[PDB]
């Protein structure tokens, strides 16, 4: 019916400036209301402004004024908001969305964009690296797992034995250590099928352009 | 500066159940509430608004109540797909105000985790550093501690934690604890050790190996 689509993931450096969008359809852009807002993990969504397209007439969270500026272009029938100043309390998800009166008094959103992710960090694209888990030194089901470190910026795409595994697995999100993301996978098998058939953790970080096997192998000692 | 708050973070039920979430604001904002539904792949609805009008589209096992400063979200019969963070905003006056939301999730058995400890790659020690990692898998419900002990002394530095979001099969969650430490640090320590105690048990579960060992 109504849809909005917001820009794709966005890197930035500090004291840079990025630049959002959002295209709207199926209404007429230039009479209902377009706002911005702006979700950080722990805390609750935050309001920043909104924009009337057709007068460009604009109000601003006062937390906002000078950070955040809100435009819109009829002819296209999209949105934008450009971020200026940037800093890491700045990385967050942005949704963009349109106001509604569903009762007279009242200010809701009805229709939501699918939220554009900003990343701020001075860190570089880096590619990951990736270790193989493999126990120490026994029952029916055993536990491997590759490690996946270093690597900027997300996402990085993790498979086993090019995607024969899909059960028994569980990868986990990221985490920021020093300006870099980590993240490990696990895999579960009989413990059966395990020297002796190969199991083989598939890193994919398509930034950097690389892709990586490391076959696990149990580690004897010697 | 009216500020929405929903005391509940997190609210555990079974499908079919009746559950309620709350949500509280600063001062009166005059019955001028509304809900939204923000599943996990990030997609926003709008529920219900001027506190107990259903907005169109909506099925009917979504309700609202409320008044002054107190409002309440209430869905009749749980389905899966209601699974999703719930939250408020006041439309009474600016700027617009939202609660930090409620996560719902489902509820099951008590299950303790599968732990499992992995020391360092050979193939990190060249490169200096050295990761000790702990898989925590499959465990209800989501509270879980870790504990790393070095020997004698606990350890709380180089330790991440990452946790999945509930599964959608078996409504399990898992979570991998990792001990981040360079090679010389590693190689003055014999005993690692990774605890997890869980509701499900009084004893803590015990993964350990030993650095001289082969």
């Amino acid at each position: 019916e109504v849809q909005l689509q917001q820009s794709g993931t966005v890197l930035a450096r500090p004291g840079a400036s990025v630049k959002m969008s959002c295209e709207a359809s199926g209404y007429t852009f230039t009479s209902y209301w377009m706002h911005w807002l702006k979700k950080r993990p722990g805390q609750g969504l935050e309001w920043i402004g909104t924009i009337y397209p057709g007068n460009s007439d604009s109000s601003y969270n006062q937390r906002f004024k000078g950070k955040a500026k809100l435009t819109a272009v009829t002819s296209t029938s999209t949105a934008y908001m450009e971020l200026s100043s940037l800093t890491n309390e700045d990385s967050a998800v942005y949704y963009c969305t349109r106001e509604r009166g569903l009762y007279y008094g009242g200010r809701s959103f009805d229709y939501w964009g699918q939220g554009t992710t900003l990343t701020v960090s001075s860190a570089k694209t880096t590619p990951p690296s990736v270790y193989p888990l493999a126990p120490g030194s026994t029952n029916s089901m055993v536990t491997l797992g590759c490690l996946v470190k270093g690597y900027f910026p997300e996402p990085v795409t993790v498979t086993w034995n090019s995607g024969s595994l899909s059960s028994g697995v569980h990868t986990f999100p990221a985490v920021l250590e020093s300006d870099l993301y980590t993240l490990s996978s696990s895999v579960t098998v009989p413990s059966s099928p395990r020297p002796s058939e190969t199991v083989t953790c598939n890193v994919a970080h398509p930034a950097s352009s690389t892709k990586v096997d490391k076959k696990i192998v149990p580690r004897d000692c010697g | 500066d009216i500020q929405m708050t929903q005391t509940t973070s997190s609210l555990s039920a079974s499908l079919g159940d009746r559950v309620t979430i709350s949500c509280r604001a600063s001062q009166d904002i005059s019955n001028y509430l509304t809900w939204y539904q923000q599943k996990p792949d990030g997609t926003v609805k709008l529920l219900i608004y001027y506190t107990s009008k259903l907005h169109s589209g909506v099925p009917s096992r979504f309700s609202g109540s409320g008044s002054g400063t107190d409002y309440s979200l209430t869905i009749s019969n749980l389905e899966q797909e209601d699974v999703a963070n719930y939250f408020c905003q006041q439309g009474n006056s600016l700027p617009p105000t939202f609660g930090g939301g409620t996560k719902l999730e489902i509820k099951r058995a008590d299950a303790a985790p599968t732990v499992s400890i992995f020391p360092p790659s050979s193939e990190q020690l060249t490169s200096g550093g050295a990761s000790v990692v702990c898989f925590l898998n499959n465990f209800y419900p989501k509270d879980i501690n870790v504990k790393w002990k070095i020997d004698g002394s606990e350890r709380q530095n180089g330790v991440l934690n990452s946790w999945t979001d509930q599964d959608s099969k078996d409504s399990t969650y898992s979570m991998s604890s990792t001990l981040t430490l360079t090679k010389d640090e590693y190689e003055r320590h014999n005993s690692y050790t990774c605890e997890a105690t869980h509701k499900t048990s009084t004893s803590p579960i015990v993964k350990s190996f030993n650095r001289n060992e082969c």
